């Protein structure tokens, strides 16, 4: 589904920015 | 119809069976004083010059007698014959398909074609037997200014088609093949018909062959003593003179042999090279004529504004031409040496040990009988006989024929190491069959399963069985060990709850015994033993074991390669192309090494053990260390991409993932993240002091998927530089990897999500072998698209910055990496890079 | 020690070097042919071998003698007394090479010194017969005034020129009531066709053959056929069932032993064993005639010891104190091997540096008219056509048709009949 990529990109970006 | 011209001189000669002499099977009579009989027409022209009782020293008489008068005579008649004689044939061999590469001196304006049948039809039409590239490209006209290139692209073509000489891999154990033969004369049994390589592979030399002659061999005869009633001395000389006169019939049939073979089949290979050469002339000719043709259709303005030099063209073909008649004159001459040395000489051999047996039984009665006129000595004798015919006459060509050209070629031939082979076990139709050339009976029992990548299993049951009879007319071991054994294996993993039976339960695997005496391969647990049993009983072992206490094995349940050699002085046993083990044997006497072959567990296993195997092979020699690795590399080839016990990687099949630059890591996917942390693997938790593994089926599981059935599919195997997509499944659902397009450090963590398309990620893996030595490791590449050149990264483990300011808390992730890019660049390539990935599927030969 | 004879066609009959014989195959007809003696034993008639053939086989047709020859017809050869001088002269210079080493000079030496037995396996053991075609030829006396007398003399070799076909050399040997005592140890006069200037070619770049090796090959088979060991025995014939089979003649072991190299390797050890113990079983033979005749029934000048001790030296039987022959199987082996494997096509090529073909069956390619070979310019006694101050021992370049263009003619494809088979389809 559409929704749950969106919420684990934020998820990527955020542990890519550590 | 059409007739064609042909010269007598390039007909096939071929001696009629009638032309050799069946004198052997005649009976001797052996006396005190019989000599063995040899003629030697080789002359020492510098004795005869000096002998000086050669010419004569008497007075020649006076020409002058009386008138003659009886005038008796038969007087000769000679009559003229036709100088034309007409055949009628449809049929279609190296005649017609030569005249098929011709064309009329009023022609000018050719085209090459594949279609024999056109060439034939149409005088402007000529036959090519190369590449139907080749083809098109001399078909080709060009502009002016283009014209140029093209000629030298073709003449370059024509070189590189000529010079063509290997099969679709070297796995078929072919020494040198040119493959175009076939096409070229459609010799023997319609050799242009089919895929020629393949049909020689399954009947080697024998396919080119226009007729295959009727041999005479024949029955020797019986040799007939003579009694010296009460004289030992001469009853001794007639035992030692049928003994030389033994010999004596083993040279004469090799002669014989040897006759057969320059008179039948090797002027058969001789009219075929001289074939070749006028077939690739023709070729040449051709595309000369064409190149001429379209150099004169351009204007005098064109022609000015092209550099071409014709001799130069012509001494470059002809370069070509060179080249290619050498490998044609190696292979063929290995063919008619071959020929001779698997399907002419074993069949004089069988009957010359059907001699040998019954003058064997002949000479011990005939020793009885003169016990009493020989007392005490009767049994020296005895064992003179039995030790003497014991050692089986060797067949040396240069005994027969002293011509340099047929010594060099049987040299060559004895110094190629494929001309070793003495079986080959081959999967064909379901079936196992020997592909030596020596027609091993092999007799496979159903309970063995097959299977068209060549591997076989045994199992437990009574009927997993392979029996190979083998050719009992090959020599090998004439005096000393020298022979070798290479096979592939795989052997499952102890069972944790029965380790202590598969520590000290062996069992036999191939047994080959005559007598009781022989060798057998065995196995006892994590060990394979190589055992050697002499005539006297004399036994002695040579082992690998390989250890159950590592965490990861590069043995156990996977696929790996032997190799044993025996030689005068040692049994070694090598894995995998090295050297791993080796035993003096020194003390070993004869060991017969012909009996039946006998593929089978044998010994006290559980209902449940197997084994695999793959590539069985004997050769009658000791290879060297370089032969050795040489076919471990071979062997090892596949287009496709392998899993971690060796077998062809395929999608749609569930793997975890190994990592060869980390092996006790494995990929998680981390709680309520979308990434993949990398945890440590289990272990082995319980007591036994045998054993120690990490768990293998532990992380995620994961699964390929193709990017697209754009191309022809037909089956599930991955190959080399597919574009796939790696997937796994999280819970009931399909999950995807992916690399984010903004990227901007030299390593990433990969985003571990649901199936979606979406602008922001690359979803794209094309996977690589990077390493050029075998290995079950592949790397996976991420491109920018599949047309693409530019790459993105390799994705593999890597260690990030997790926390912490005055200590640095660092974890391994799951990532795509540039420092990986150039890494794989480097030579020799390292085998433990952390972009060096494994897929791992449950197989009933692993369990934890 | 070999005398080579001279003499022009046109010299007188002398009754001796020059006579005029009636030879073997003209039947005591009264065909008398003026014939020269080139040396002890050996005669030249310089004429076309007719015998046998019919008069228009002569000139080229649609058909063809041998289908493994290009062949070269000519009717005109020989046809004036100043070409069958050219001949004559051309075979003294031939002999004059052979001569020039020792070892064609053994050659000559063992032809010339293996006269024939007096008899063949007709006559009776007791007996020396003179009176059969293969030991005697007449030659006519009638000197002017005095009227015309028949004598008779022994021979060795007779050598015509060509029959029909210029390029086929051949050695005969002679049959009465269908045996031959040139194969069964007596041995019998021999006769030779023979051309020296159409030669034939061969490759192993094109080469043409030394005349002088030509008939040094021919020689050896006159020399076996002297000795009575001329080989009749199992040969190498071609399978012809199947349309891609060449057809061709029987071989027999002889030629491909006299032709040497290696080629006797398709000859089988039990076929050479055969052979020679045939040849050896013949001999036998002859030592228990020597030991045996008495009477010369059909010439009472004829000395019987000096003949048996002639015999004796010929077959190097041995004699014992007491007079009686027999065969010392080392001298017999010694001569057997000499004379069927001594000498070769092969080892005197190599001996007198000619160049030869490879084979016994290296294809036959057309043959090629020397100019001249009585111009020392381009031939000579010592070197052939491969002469140092020409430039032309290097390589045998004396014999490469690149190379020597100017000693050699082509002959146009028209004279020239060829084999061929026409496969036809339906
Ligand atoms: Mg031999």
């Amino acid at each position: 589904q559409e929704d749950m990529f969106a919420k684990l990109k934020e998820k990527l970006f955020n542990e890519i920015n550590k | 119809g059409i007739c064609i011209d042909v010269d007598n001189e390039d007909l096939f000669f071929i001696a009629d069976k009638n032309s050799f002499s069946d004198d052997l099977s005649k009976n001797e009579r052996i006396e005190y004083n019989t000599q063995s009989n040899y003629i030697e027409n080789d002359f020492p022209i510098n004795e005869l010059i000096l002998d000086t009782d050669l010419i004569s020293k008497i007075e020649l008489p006076s020409e002058n007698t009386e008138s003659l008068t009886d005038f008796n005579v038969d007087v000769p008649v000679y009559e003229k014959q036709p100088a034309i004689k007409k055949i009628f044939t449809d049929e279609n061999t190296i005649f017609q398909y030569l005249y098929s590469q011709t064309f009329p001196l009023d022609i000018r304006d050719i085209s090459l074609t594949s279609s024999f049948d056109d060439a034939l039809l149409f005088s402007n039409k000529v036959y090519s037997f190369f590449s139907m590239d080749y083809i098109k490209t001399a078909n080709k006209v060009v502009e002016a200014g283009l014209f140029a290139g093209w000629v030298k692209q073709i003449v370059n073509d024509f070189v590189i088609e000529a010079n063509k000489s290997n099969t679709m891999d070297k796995i078929a154990d072919i020494s040198l093949i040119v493959p175009y033969i076939g096409l070229a004369l459609n010799v023997g049994n319609e050799t242009a018909k089919g895929n020629f390589e393949n049909a020689f592979e399954i009947a080697g030399a024998s396919i080119l062959l226009e007729f295959i002659p009727e041999l005479l061999i024949p029955v020797v005869g019986a040799f007939l003593l003579e009694s010296y009633i009460d004289n030992k001395n001469k009853i001794i000389k007639t035992i030692d003179n049928a003994l030389t006169k033994r010999n004596e019939k083993w040279s004469d049939m090799y002669g014989l042999i040897v006759a057969q073979w320059l008179s039948t089949v090797n002027t058969q290979f001789y009219t075929i090279k001289e074939g070749m050469y006028k077939a690739l002339n023709y070729q040449a000719q051709a595309l000369e004529e064409i190149i001429k043709y379209r150099y004169n259709i351009y204007s005098e303005k064109e022609k000015s504004n092209i550099n071409i030099d014709f001799n130069d063209i012509n001494s470059k073909l002809n370069e070509g031409i060179n080249q290619a008649i050498d490998n044609i004159n190696n292979f063929i001459n290995g063919c008619s040496v071959s020929y001779l040395m698997k399907k002419m000489i074993p069949l004089a051999v069988e009957k010359l040990l059907d001699f040998d047996n019954t003058l064997k039984k002949n000479l011990l009665n005939y020793i009885d009988e003169n016990k009493l006129y020989l007392i005490g000595s009767a049994e020296y004798e005895k064992s003179k006989v039995n030790k003497y015919l014991k050692t089986i006459m060797p067949f040396d060509l240069s005994i027969y024929t002293n011509d340099t050209i047929l010594i060099e070629m049987f040299n060559k031939y004895n110094s190629e190491i494929l001309n070793n082979i003495i079986l080959n076990l081959r999967y064909k139709d379901n079936n196992l069959i020997d592909l030596s050339g020596y027609g091993a009976k092999v007799e496979v029992y159903d309970g063995v399963e097959l299977n068209d990548k060549n591997q076989f299993k045994l199992t437990s049951s009574a009927n997993s069985k392979i029996r190979v009879t083998q050719n009992q007319n090959i020599i090998f071991n004439s005096v000393f060990l020298d022979f070798s054994v290479s096979f592939w294996i795989r052997i499952p993993k102890y069972k944790n709850d029965g380790i202590q039976n598969y520590i000290h339960n062996e069992y036999t695997i191939i047994n080959c015994m005559k007598n009781n005496s022989g060798w057998k391969i065995s196995i006892r647990g994590n060990r394979i033993i190589w055992t050697l049993i002499d005539i006297n009983g004399k036994t002695k072992s040579v082992f690998f074991e390989y250890n159950i206490r590592e965490d990861i094995s590069e043995y156990i349940n996977r696929w790996f390669f032997v190799t044993i050699t025996n030689n005068l002085n040692n049994a070694k046993i090598y894995i995998n192309g090295k050297l791993e083990s080796n035993t003096d044997i020194k003390d070993i006497r004869e060991v017969i090494a012909n009996g039946e072959i006998i593929f089978k567990l044998d010994g006290d296993i559980d209902r449940t053990q197997f084994i695999w195997m793959k590539y069985f092979s004997i050769f009658n020699t000791e290879l060297s260390q370089s032969n050795i690795e040489e076919r471990y590399k071979i062997q090892s080839y596949s287009e496709y991409l392998k899993d971690f016990w060796g077998n062809p990687l395929m999608y749609n099949k569930e793997y975890y993932m190994f990592n060869a630059g980390n092996k006790n890591s494995y990929i998680k996917l981390k709680k309520d993240s979308p990434v993949g942390e990398i945890l440590t693997r289990s272990k082995y938790n319980q007591n036994s002091k045998y054993i120690n593994y990490r768990d293998l089926y532990i992380g995620e599981k994961f699964i390929i998927r193709r990017k697209s059935n754009s191309q022809s599919i037909n089956d599930d195997i991955v190959r080399k530089e597919d574009y796939i997509y790696l997937d796994f499944f999280n819970l009931n659902q399909e999950w995807r990897v992916y690399t984010y397009k903004y990227f901007k450090k030299e390593e990433m963590k990969l985003f571990l999500a649901p199936i979606y398309d979406s602008d922001e990620f690359y979803n794209t893996i094309q996977i690589k072998e990077y390493d050029e030595q075998p290995t079950y490791s592949c790397q996976l590449l991420f491109k920018k698209d599949e047309e693409s050149t530019d790459e993105i990264g390799l994705i593999g483990i890597h260690r990030f910055y997790e926390s912490g300011i005055v200590f640095e808390e660092y974890k391994d992730y799951f990532c795509i990496s540039k420092w990986y890019l150039k890494e794989v660049k480097r030579k020799p390539y390292n085998l433990k890079l952390g972009c060096n990935w494994q897929f791992i599927p449950k197989d009933e030969g692993w369990t934890e």
